[PDB]
DNA sequence: AGCACAATTTAACACTTTTGTCAAGCGGCC
DNA sequence: GGCCGCTTGACAAAAGTGTTAAATTGTGCTATACT
């Protein structure tokens, strides 16, 4: 299964809503911009093959932990889907 | 060594076993044979049939003559074609004033024969035929299955020979006579048969009720010319065509033993022929006295199987009607200028329409040659689809009970599969034989030395089974019988008289199939269970090893000689053999050296080889092998000591598990070959030509292995290679833009040719044993217009052995190899051996139980007491049998180790304890005895090598029977990417380096849309397949960067659009606006 | 051949519209079994217009039905199918193996 | 089973001309 | 004076227009046999 994926369940009233939130994180948290994760410090998800620890290339993953940190929101906010590229402006 | 377990052993069984074949050109083809005598059945019986073609100008057919052939054999499975040998015979058209015009045995055409191996060679391909089987002519009536009214329901000759004659008395107008299509009162027609009253009716006999249809004889004739058809008599039993029970058996003996004396062979000829015996025997029949309302019942008696004699006789005639009346057309056109019997007649219509029968109809499924078995159970396999209209699998109105078994016992009950049961089975041993020509015969023993054969329908004083014989007349008492359905206790005449009409089976083989009879101990498992086993036979995957199995009957004695797996030895001895690839001679009568098949070649790609035996000089009389066999003996899968019991799971639901032992010996190997062919088109634009200078692929890879174009022989090639790299000058594709300069900044220039060529198909690593150029400019190929050098090359490969594939013993316990752990861990036993195969149950121990286990017990007796037991199916080998062979097997092994400086570990102590309070062995003497009888029934203690201590429970070990079945894992493996495709289909689906494919059936997408997955259900229609124009989105969008897949756009729907805007249908991408109405389609 | 019966009827009466037109009253032979060939005629220059094949005109499958007679003349006359280089003989000149061959590679009805 | 005539039409190939590419010569710059 | 770059002349290779040679249709029509 998935670290805490149960803990997920419960926040969203939907096991729907919840997917969509999953890669709408990842679609802004590692392919626009790699430095916009709330998981800095010692939480930061990392790997541990034969080279050393790196950080996992897949989002996926990053969302479902990124999404239990208590920070990010969802649902109906901000009616401007143009001014997302705003935001992402600022974080080049 | 040999202990026979086979009691009374009379009669052989049938031989060759392959008579229906012998039966088949020896009794239709009455070629070999002086035309003075035959009758007619095949040849000179279809050929007679044709009527003196009218048009005087009257063409007659006389004599005939088969033999010498063009290309012999090789010849043909070398260059494709056939071993069609040319027939003719001798015609003369004859006119008023003198017209004996005879021509020179008019050379008329071609016709493929049998071989003595009991096959035939179409396309190189050698494939078989299969008889059908009907319901034989006659009249059975059968019961009406809707409400209760019994009508008659006329066989006619042939399914493709004849209106089907009815008979069914509903209210209105009971009683209607109704053939192949009509719908009239039978009084109508019966008037017609000359009778129309008073001496049809009170002579004989709702009736006459249409009085006003049964007066005038020329009315009857318009008036039912009127009710059939729109607004034909000339058949229905008139003439021979439409209706006629030659022949002399079936059709015609029938009537005679069930309606009345008296019959011609077709019926009304108009002078009435069974409309008259029907209603005789009908009226009769309800309620009356004759019952025998015996409806087909799947009644064996009535089953005919028509061989390939009268296969082809029917086809044959069928072609021949062609040319009767290309001959008509001849003869009311022109008269001096070019009509000779030899112009007329063509040998096209009756050439062409009869070898596309061998190339393409079913029954001529391709010669299973997977093994010497599957190629003899094609020739007993029959079945009931085909051309007539038993046929349509999974369904067909009603053969729900036209599939299910049957009272005969002249047929097994575990060959079919599943997707067509009933319809696919096989023969007895002891069938077929005597006339069988018309309906099967079986044998039946009269406990005196004599064997009689009168037929299947056989009912006389009853019978009884090959069970408890005693000097003739056994002393049981209650001899068992068996009549008709049920087996009344017993009847014993008491009296010293033959027996019981014929109660005496002869041999247990007589009822199931000689390929079931093989199992060792066939009669401890189910059907379905046994039935998969069965088929395991028939793709069990030839090695060059052939342990041959321990438990084998005495059956397999003529499964190696009657299938010519191997060769024989004529007269005389004293081989004196060179051996090698080329058999010596024999000093009986001359000097023939005996050529092996040199590997030869599988039609599914296994190759057999054939190792001699012999130096110096020998006789008796095998001599040499064949494919997999060993002196003589049968020997398909490979016999390996097992042991069952579960293994951390590598063995879950019923898989099997193997040692590395196997693979380091390379026990279980084999061999697949692969034919291909690259074909030099001449497209005018630009001819290819095989050359070994392709441009661009300048390299080493080419000239070193290549050079001239093909390869060379006898080198190793694995995937991705050049084989035959033809050059062409079809320029599809000119210089492209920015393409020249990368064309130009390198040392080379351009092209006009391009690359293509073969490159090996996505599996082979092997090597090449020869190739073969087969171009113009020799006569002696038929090859396909405008084609010019066709290269074939025959790559080579060893199998090895990987993970995976099925092992399916003789039983039915299938499985599937999960992991070859090596030697070190796996059960070791307490003297070394480590356990090469552990068989774990479930899937069939429980469930589907089987008998298997059977053969372990007795397998490693027979590996320490040195001997191959042989246990016949229903007869001896049996529980208390296993008792005196164990306890000499027994002291044997203990025996060593007991002399060899020990006896009893406290490891084999403690499992003693085990079976103590288990209630398995009996307490009371020391260790010694309580580890002999776990030994008979079970084996010894047994450790594990991975782990460190024995498993604590008394397991079993011993040698039963691993097989591999043809179906493997390396060519049942695929995986591909955007690099397949198909245009026009718009799917993935071909390619010149990659025939990779992929379905996404139906009920697997709406399980996907089941959850939340719309994007990934999506997907598989957005980027991939459908939309071509989106392929690229993707795969270019990750070799680049990360970013989003198109929002899609199908491709197919813009066909279907298409396709359904063939018509007036407007597919209109209506918008949510409405009045915009969207439209998605004008190349964007 | 070509077309079935029913298509076969249409090029054939038709021939019956340019015949019946074209007939000399003057010999006195009286019209009768005569346009029974302007439709025949017709069915051949139709047949060869009209088939399973792309353009076949009458320098085709005259030579075609004439490859099939041969074809089947020496086929009557030797026991075996006669390849396609052992049928120039049988033809005359400028009839080799090659263009012979190309004849049979275009169509007919495949 | 089809041949011709004519007529006319279709198809392609070859020429002389033109265009493009390469080498040599001249001029300018260092 | 030397070297490099640019421009022009010569040579070689491949097109637009002309020229002619090979194929289809129609029709003609043929043609022969039967009514």
């Amino acid at each position: 299964a998935e670290p805490g994926i149960d803990k997920l369940f419960g926040m969203v009233d939907s096991k729907y809503r919840l997917t969509v939130v999953v890669a709408k994180r990842a679609q802004q948290l590692l392919r626009h911009r790699f430095k916009n994760t709330v998981l800095e410090p010692e939480e930061r998800p990392k790997m541990r093959t034969l080279e050393g620890l790196y950080d996992d290339p897949n989002a996926v993953t990053w969302a479902m932990k990124e999404l239990l940190t208590g920070r990010l929101f969802f649902g109906e906010n901000l009616v401007p889907e143009d001014r997302l590229q705003k935001e992402m402006e600022r974080l080049y | 060594e040999i202990k026979r377990f086979g009691r009374i052993r009379e009669v052989i069984p049938l031989p060759p076993l392959t008579e229906i074949q012998v039966e088949s050109y020896k009794k239709a083809l009455q070629a070999d044979v002086p035309p003075e005598k035959r009758e007619n059945v095949g040849i000179q019986a279809a050929f007679k049939e044709t009527f003196p073609i009218e048009e005087g100008l009257v063409l007659d057919f006389l004599e005939y003559r088969i033999g010498d052939p063009p290309f012999s054999q090789d010849e043909c499975r070398e260059k494709d074609l056939t071993y069609q040998a040319p027939l003719y015979a001798r015609l003369q058209l004859i006119h008023k004033d003198t017209g004996l015009i005879k021509e020179d045995e008019v050379f008329l055409g071609h016709l493929p024969l049998m071989t003595e191996d009991g096959s035939f060679i179409i396309n190189g391909a050698d494939r078989v035929i299969v008889s059908q089987i009907h319901r034989s002519p006659g009249v059975y009536f059968t019961p009406d299955p809707a409400r209760p009214g019994r009508y008659i329901a006329s066989i006619i000759p042939l399914p493709k020979r004849g209106p089907w004659i009815d008979l069914e008395v509903e209210a209105s107008g009971v009683v209607t006579m109704k053939v192949n299509k009509r719908k009239f009162p039978l009084v109508l027609l019966l008037r017609v048969l000359g009778y129309d009253q008073e001496t049809l009716v009170r002579e004989l006999s709702g009736l006459l009720d249409e009085a006003v249809l049964a007066m005038r004889p020329e009315e009857a004739m318009v008036r039912l010319f009127t009710l059939l058809r729109p607004g034909l008599a000339y058949l229905f039993g008139l003439l021979a065509d439409p209706k006629r029970y030659d022949l002399g058996e079936a059709g015609r003996y029938k009537a005679e033993e069930k309606l009345g004396v008296g019959l011609s062979g077709r019926t009304l000829v108009f002078k009435d022929e069974v409309f008259l015996p029907t209603l005789r025997y009908l009226f009769a029949l309800t309620a009356g006295v004759p019952g025998h309302e015996v409806d087909d019942i799947d009644h064996l008696g009535n089953r005919r199987i028509r061989t390939v004699g009268e296969l082809m006789a029917d086809q044959f005639r069928v072609g021949l009607a062609r040319l009767a009346r290309g001959v008509r057309e001849r003869m009311v056109m022109g008269s001096p200028d070019t009509l000779t019997p030899a112009k007329l007649v063509n040998s096209r219509p009756l050439e062409a329409a009869l070898r596309e029968f061998f190339s393409r109809s079913q029954l001529s499924q391709f010669k299973d040659e997977t093994n010497p078995l599957s190629s003899l159970r094609h020739k007993r396999r029959i079945s009931a689809l085909g051309p007539g209209g038993l046929t349509r699998e999974r369904a067909g109105f009603d053969v729900r009970d036209v599939h299910r078994t049957h009272y005969g016992r002249i047929c097994p009950v575990e060959t079919p599969e599943g997707a067509n049961i009933g319809l696919i089975t096989s023969l007895a041993a002891y069938a077929r034989v005597d006339a069988l020509g018309f309906i099967r015969t079986p044998y039946r023993r009269v406990k005196n030395g004599v064997v009689t054969e009168e037929v299947v329908y056989m009912t006389a004083s009853e019978e009884d089974r090959y069970t408890i014989a005693q000097a003739n007349t056994p002393l049981e008492g209650d001899r068992i019988a068996t009549d008709r359905v049920v087996a009344r206790r017993r009847g014993e005449p008491v009296i010293v008289a033959p027996e019981e009409v014929e109660f005496m089976d002869v041999s247990p083989k007589q009822v199931f199939s000689l390929n079931t009879n093989l199992i060792p101990f066939l009669e401890h498992d189910d059907a379905n269970r046994a039935l998969m086993g069965s088929n395991m036979q028939t793709q069990a995957v030839p090695l060059i090893r052939a342990q041959a199995p321990v438990v084998m009957t005495g059956l397999e004695e003529r499964v190696v000689r009657d299938s010519l797996a191997a060769l024989y030895a004529e007269e005389d001895g004293e081989v004196v053999k060179v051996d090698g690839t080329r058999i010596a001679v024999r000093y009986e009568d001359g000097r023939l050296v005996h050529p092996l098949r040199r590997y030869a070649r599988s039609n599914q790609g296994t190759a057999f080889d054939q190792r001699p035996r012999v130096r110096v000089g020998q006789r008796v009389d095998l001599l040499a092998d064949g494919p997999a066999s060993e002196e003589g003996f049968l020997a398909l899968g490979q016999n390996v000591l097992v042991a069952i019991m579960p293994f951390d799971g590598y063995n879950f639901e019923d898989a099997i598990v193997i040692s590395e032992e196997l693979l380091k010996r390379d026990f279980y190997t084999s061999i697949h070959i692969e034919r291909y062919e690259i074909e030099a088109r001449d497209t005018k634009l630009g001819p290819e030509r095989i050359t070994r200078d392709i441009p661009h692929l300048s390299e080493a890879a080419l000239r070193d292995l290549d050079e001239e174009g093909i390869v060379r022989i006898g080198a190793e090639v694995k995937p991705g290679d050049i084989l035959v790299g033809r050059t062409s000058f079809k320029g599809e594709q000119e210089p492209s833009p920015e393409e020249r300069l990368l064309r130009s900044i390198f040392g080379e220039k351009a092209r006009d040719v391009k690359d293509t060529s073969l490159r090996v198909p996505p599996g082979e690593g092997g090597i090449v044993v020869g190739r073969l150029r087969l171009r113009r400019g020799d006569p002696g190929v038929e090859l396909k217009p405008g084609v010019r050098e066709v290269v074939r090359v025959f790559v080579a490969q060893k199998r090895k052995l990987q993970v995976g594939d099925k092992l399916a013993n003789r039983h039915g316990n299938k499985g599937v190899v999960a992991k070859i752990l090596p030697v070190e861990d796996m059960p070791h036993l307490p003297d070394g051996t480590p356990v090469d195969v552990i068989l774990n149950p479930l899937g069939v121990p429980s469930r589907m139980n089987l008998g298997q286990i059977l053969e372990t017990h007795l397998g490693l007796a027979g590996y320490f007491l040195g001997q191959r037991y042989i246990s016949p199916v229903f007869d001896g080998a049996t529980e208390p049998e296993i008792k005196e062979l164990l306890a000499e097997a027994f002291n044997l092994y203990f025996g060593k180790r007991q002399g060899e400086g020990f006896g009893v570990d406290k490891r084999e102590k403690e499992v003693l304890a085990r079976a103590e309070k288990l209630g398995l062995v009996s307490p009371g003497k020391s260790p010694e005895e309580q580890l002999k009888e776990l030994f008979d029934l079970g084996k010894v203690v047994l450790y594990d090598g991975r782990t460190g201590e024995p498993f604590e429970g008394p397991i079993v070990v011993g040698q039963m029977f691993i097989m591999k079945l043809y179906h493997m894992v390396e060519d049942k493996m695929h995986a591909r990417s955007t690099g397949p495709y198909s245009l026009i289909t718009q799917q993935p689906l071909g390619g010149k380096a990659q025939f990779g494919g992929q379905r996404f059936g139906e009920m697997e997408v709406w399980a996907l849309e089941a959850y939340g997955a719309a994007h990934t259900l999506q997907e598989m229609l957005t980027i991939k397949s459908d939309d071509i124009e989106g392929r690229n989105a993707a795969y270019q969008a990750i070799i680049k960067g990360e970013d989003v897949p198109e929002p899609s756009v199908p491709e197919s729907f813009r066909v279907l659009v298409k396709e359904l805007q063939a018509l007036a249908l407007d597919v209109q991408t209506l918008d949510e606006k409405d009045n915009p109405v969207d439209i998605f389609e004008g190349l964007a | 051949r070509g077309l079935s019966f029913l298509d076969l009827i249409q090029e054939g009466n038709q021939g019956l519209i340019r015949a019946v037109e074209k007939f000399e009253y003057k010999r006195r032979f009286k019209f009768s079994t005569y346009a029974t060939w302007w439709i025949r005629q017709a069915i051949n220059r139709a047949i060869a217009d009209q088939a399973r094949t792309i353009r076949i005109p009458v320098h085709m499958v005259e030579t075609i039905n004439k490859l099939s007679r041969t074809a089947r003349q020496l086929q009557q006359e030797l026991g075996r199918e006669p390849s396609y280089e052992e049928i120039a003989e049988a033809m005359g000149p400028g009839w080799d193996a090659k263009r012979v061959e190309e004849t049979l590679k275009i169509a007919q009805e495949p």
